[PDB]
């Protein structure tokens, strides 16, 4: 599952903040995945 | 010990306060001069202050 940001929800970095991403399909229970971003720390920072 | 015992004491925090609320608005006057304090501090990362 990959998210690419727009120059919207782009704007400025997650920091000290928490970030939720919910997947409904239409038949079972969603999956919630929810992280607390600190200071990202490379190019890719593995935040969960 | 000695019997004391305050079941709360907190009564103020400064985490509700903006540094706008608190620089400038105390001085000191050093002679004919008037000195405005900074209090709060204050530094930006990530688009936060
Ligand atoms: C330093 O502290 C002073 C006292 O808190 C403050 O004076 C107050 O100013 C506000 C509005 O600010 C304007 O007018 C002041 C002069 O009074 C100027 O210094 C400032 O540049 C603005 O033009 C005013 O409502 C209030 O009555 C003032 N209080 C007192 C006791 O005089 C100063 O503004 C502040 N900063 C500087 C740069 O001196
Ligand atoms: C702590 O808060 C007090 C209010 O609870 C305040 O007392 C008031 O002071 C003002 C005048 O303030 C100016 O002048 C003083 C010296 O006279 C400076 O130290 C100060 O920075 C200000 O520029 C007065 O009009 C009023 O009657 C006082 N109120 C009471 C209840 O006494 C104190 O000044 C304040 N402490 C500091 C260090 O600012």
């Amino acid at each position: 599952v990959m998210i690419l940001f727009g120059p919207g929800e782009a704007t400025n970095v997650f920091q000290y903040e928490t970030v939720t991403i919910q997947i409904t399909p239409n038949i079972g229970s969603p999956l919630t995945i929810s992280q607390y971003i600190y200071q990202p720390d490379g190019k890719v920072t593995v935040i969960g | 010990s000695r019997g004391v015992s305050l079941s709360n004491i907190y009564q103020f925090s400064l985490l509700s306060v903006l540094p706008s609320q608190v620089n400038n608005k105390v001085q000191v006057k050093l002679g004919t001069s008037i000195i405005n304090l900074t209090l709060a501090f204050s530094s930006n990362s990530a688009g936060q202050t």
